[PDB]
């Protein structure tokens, strides 16, 4: 213009397996009906910003007279 | 492929302008016409309209 | 078409039959694939949000040259009841249907779906050489039979009455013969999967009887639409309303069973050309002289070539057929429009037939690129005979009716006249003759304003 | 300028908002290039 | 209307995702992203009936494919094991059943040689390897007009810094995926709000950019802003904010370059005129006279 150390390594890839064998429940998916909100407020604002941007993007016209 | 005898290694200055974003229309510096995009210049801030 | 046909029908049924029909998980799975991408793309987008969606946020979604198909996958949606609008703090807000939105999270995440999957027992047989094989000997013998080749196995009597039912395939007693209209003939040109939802949706419009339930119904249709060919599925989970239906399936041909009142039973092929499709036979060749020869050895296309060909010799590439004038008018004869075979001839037109066409018109262009002319595939001057013979069928048009004249006012019969013109049913005035007619539908209404 | 305020006394300032906008790169270019011009200046100056 | 290619590249490595889960208050987001991941791949399957996936894991020591599996492990193989739930529609359980062995597989073979570390990032491998599958499955045809669509879901995690030797490749996949007019769609989970490569990658390509910083709700993300099909691109807009300046580093100081010196022959980017009139990248000479042109002063009166 905080490197990991291997034993929390293989304890995090355990932590995986364990995770992966227990129950991979994809109901857990689904978000608690608050931060959907947030989610979708800052999806449809950047959707805004864009749109604004290319709703307009030969020479086009212009409200002078000629 | 170039030949070995050519020795023209020179330097090339050149500039990486910004993709300017803009709903307004404004006069390109190459065409003189109403452009809604465009590219303003590195050096002198004159826009552009195709790269 | 496919998609039009069961959309319309899935329009036809009411509010509080698509909210009971939205309960089984593979419904959901099969009703949101018919749906445009738009719709599909917003309804996928919605789901996973349990709060209420602005429709502004859609509509800011769409970018603006595509706005006509966000107003049609919009109009789709309202019309289906998937969406339910609401007018809260002035914003129309919008509300996916919550029976709808809890069986498609259901089906994707998985959880409880009471076996709208089915369940797989495991015991299984070959697709291709007994499944596939039991599908076409059942799919030919009903298409032989609707096209009118003799046959020494027939298809049961509820195919028969569905049939003499049906808006097409007429029967008259008096000949004691089965006969083709312009719609059988009309069955014939799309492929299989549309043909298969077209004879769906006649059962579907005939199942009014106490003993069908709607629903029940059309979650076993997309329920076979879901599941995979090649495996046996338990029976126990299905209603005796499926029960009997599935029966009448396996009469069908969808699916196949090892033995009546078994557990189990195979779906078929057909099952999964039920939810999307995926030199060929039947492939044709038109010389100007009307000679066939149409490299195909299914009796199926030998058989649909002899509602309007003259065939004369069989080999086991093609058969060598001749289009005659009497053939032809034994298409028109069985209400064949000259178009339907025009556009049958064309849809199997052989790939030479393609290159010479194009061959044609590469040299055409070339010479003339002011005009530009449609892809001849075929000869035009058979074209030309088939239409000419469409039209010497066609040489008189007859309305019956009643010829009201003999009046002695021109004002009584102009006022006649013009009160048969206002209710659309007069087909002829003229003021010179004194004359009007009037059809016999027509003839009613203008009886007794005459009489009264 | 002058165009700016002639557009602006000649059209009363709804139209005038576009007419800058439409010139303003080239008056922030002409505007940065003068400026280059000034501290080029003040530097071989000192 | 027509069916799509949904190729995901998924950027599973360990040491960043521990730093993620160390960052965050949360550990085994692996698990939270990958679940994500499935029920989108879920409701790309129920887009459309013909539609395909492709899954291609950048681990640490190479890329291996996770859907479908390697012929020779198909033709070896079958443990079913029970990790998915067996009631859930067939078409959907054999792609989460096929994904979770592969995963379990991976992290085993991760577990396995966990002692060697390697500071190579293989994202740009594995975008290689999922656009060469989109080639193979568009060139096989045997869905004729089948779309294609690339998902990138990368981890930064604010400990690995924006790395230079992986923008060659990154701009070849993006020729790559104009060419073949296959958007390249990224989603990066990690402290790092700009990742300038992979920005450049969604905006060449016509692809859909989003940096996100919690694994939780990802899924609203992905069945919102990345299930954008191919077939209605031109219809939907991208919600991808921050528009990158499409500029690139200096060879020898690495700012972002301004108005630069290039050299004419490997057009290596330097900032600044090199020391000893020596391109450092190219080994080229360069003239004195034209570098003492670039080096003039510009004019005024006194
Ligand atoms: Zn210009
Ligand atoms: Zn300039
Ligand atoms: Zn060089």
């Amino acid at each position: 213009t905080l490197k990991v150390s291997n034993q929390q390594m293989l304890q995090q890839l355990s932590l995986v397996m364990d995770n992966l064998i227990n129950k991979l429940d994809l109901n857990q998916v689904v978000p608690n009906n608050e931060v959907s909100n947030k989610i979708n407020k800052r999806v449809i604002t950047a959707i805004k910003i864009n749109a604004k941007q290319a709703k307009h993007n030969l020479e086009v016209k212009s409200t002078l007279p000629i | 492929p170039v030949n070995k005898i050519n020795k023209g290694f020179t330097l090339v200055k050149m500039g990486f302008p910004t993709r300017i974003f803009e709903d307004t229309p404004t006069f390109c510096s190459c065409h003189s016409k109403l452009v809604y995009g465009g590219y303003f210049c590195p050096n002198c801030h004159s826009k552009v309209c195709s790269l | 078409s496919l998609k039009h046909s069961v959309t319309q029908y899935l329009e036809e049924i009411p509010q509080q039959v698509q909210n009971r029909l939205y309960t089984s998980p593979a419904t959901c799975l099969a009703i949101y694939r018919i749906l445009p991408p738009l719709a599909k793309f917003f309804i996928m987008a919605m789901v996973f949000n349990e709060n209420e969606v602005p429709l502004l946020d859609l509509d800011k979604w769409v970018n603006s040259n595509g706005k006509l198909q966000f107003q049609n996958a919009i109009k789709s949606m309202k019309s289906l009841h998937l969406l339910i609008p609401n007018k809260s703090s002035g914003t129309l807000m919008i509300n996916l249907n919550p029976t709808f939105k809890i069986s498609l999270r259901n089906a994707l995440t998985g959880g409880e779906v009471q076996n709208s999957f089915g369940v797989v027992v495991e015991e299984n047989v070959v697709s291709l050489d007994l499944l596939d094989e039991y599908s076409a000997n059942k799919w030919e013998t009903i298409l032989h039979f609707m096209v009118g080749t003799p046959l020494a196995k027939i298809p049961s009597e509820k195919v028969l009455n569905l049939l003499k039912h049906s808006k097409l395939m007429e029967e008259v007693n008096s000949t004691g013969e089965f006969k083709i209209t312009n719609e059988g003939f009309q069955f014939l040109l799309q492929e299989i999967n549309s043909q298969l939802w077209t004879l769906l949706l006649q059962y579907l419009k005939m199942i009014e009887t106490s003993k069908m339930d709607l629903v029940d119904v059309l979650h076993f249709i997309f329920m076979l639409g879901a599941l995979e060919v090649g495996k046996a599925y338990k029976i126990d989970a299905l209603s005796e309303t499926q029960r009997i239906m599935l029966q009448d399936m396996r009469d069908y041909g969808l699916v196949f069973q090892k033995h009546s009142n078994d557990s189990i039973f195979y779906p078929t092929k057909l099952a999964l050309m039920l939810t999307s499709d995926t030199i060929p036979d039947g492939s044709l060749i038109v010389e100007t002289n009307f000679k066939i020869y149409s490299y195909s050895n299914s009796p199926l296309q030998i058989a649909v070539l002899s509602l309007f060909v003259h065939l004369k010799a069989r080999f086991v590439n093609m058969v060598l057929g001749q289009i005659t004038r009497e053939s032809i008018r034994r298409a028109l004869t069985n209400g064949i429009t000259a178009d339907q075979i025009i556009a049958y001839l064309e849809t199997h037109a052989h790939p030479q037939m393609r290159r010479l066409a194009e061959e044609k018109l590469e040299k055409k262009l070339e010479l003339d690129p002011n005009c530009k002319e449609p892809l001849q595939v075929l000869p035009p001057t058979v074209v030309d005979q088939i239409r000419l013979w469409q039209l010497e069928l066609d040489r008189v048009i007859t309305y019956e009716g009643s010829l009201y004249s003999d009046f002695e006012t021109s004002q009584e019969y102009n006022l006649l006249s013009k009160y048969a013109q206002d209710i659309g049913v007069l087909l002829w005035k003229d003021d010179k003759k004194k004359k009007f007619f009037i059809s016999k539908e027509g003839n009613s209404q203008v009886l007794d304003f005459a009489k009264r | 300028n002058e165009l700016f305020q002639d557009v602006l006394n000649g059209d009363g300032e709804s139209m005038s908002n576009t007419c800058t906008a439409y010139l303003k790169p080239v008056l922030n270019s002409i505007t940065l290039a003068t400026h280059k011009y000034d501290e080029y200046f003040n530097e071989y100056n000192n | 209307e027509s069916p799509s290619l949904l190729t995901v590249i998924i950027e599973i490595a360990p040491k960043l995702w521990t730093t993620f889960d160390e960052e965050g208050n949360e550990k085994g987001s692996i698990i939270k992203v990958l679940e994500a991941l499935i029920v989108f791949l879920n409701a790309h399957l129920a887009f459309n009936s013909a539609n395909k996936v492709a899954v291609i894991a950048a681990y640490s020591q190479g890329i291996k494919y996770l859907y479908p599996e390697s012929t020779s492990a198909l033709k070896a193989s079958r443990s079913d094991l029970k990790i998915i739930n067996s009631d859930m529609y067939r078409r959907f359980r054999n792609v989460d059943e096929t994904l979770v062995e592969e995963i379990y597989k991976l992290f085993e073979l991760e577990k396995k040689q966990i002692e060697q570390n390697s500071q190579r990032s293989t994202l740009a491998g594995a975008m290689s390897a999922g656009l060469t599958y989109v080639n193979r499955i568009s060139k096989e045809s045997v869905t004729t007009s089948l779309k294609s669509r690339l998902l990138v879901l990368t981890c930064g995690s604010g400990s690995s810094k924006d790395e230079i030797f992986q923008y060659i490749p990154i701009m070849n996949c993006i020729f790559s995926a104009t060419k073949m007019k296959c958007p390249i769609d990224v989603v990066k989970i990690g402290g790092s709000k700009e990742s300038t490569f992979l920005q450049q990658t969604t905006d060449a390509t016509n692809g859909v950019y989003l940096h996100v910083e919690s694994t939780e709700g990802l899924i609203q993300y992905l069945a919102t802003a990345m299930f954008i099909d191919p077939s209605l691109r031109p219809i939907i807009v991208k919600p991808n904010h921050g528009s990158v300046d499409f500029r690139t580093s200096c060879y020898l100081t690495g700012r972002v370059v301004a108005v630069g010196f290039i050299c004419s022959v490997c057009l290596c980017v330097l900032s600044i005129i090199p020391p000893g009139n020596k391109c450092p990248a190219c080994d080229s000479q360069f003239d004195e006279h034209v570098i003492a042109k670039l080096k003039r002063k510009p004019v005024v009166p006194r």
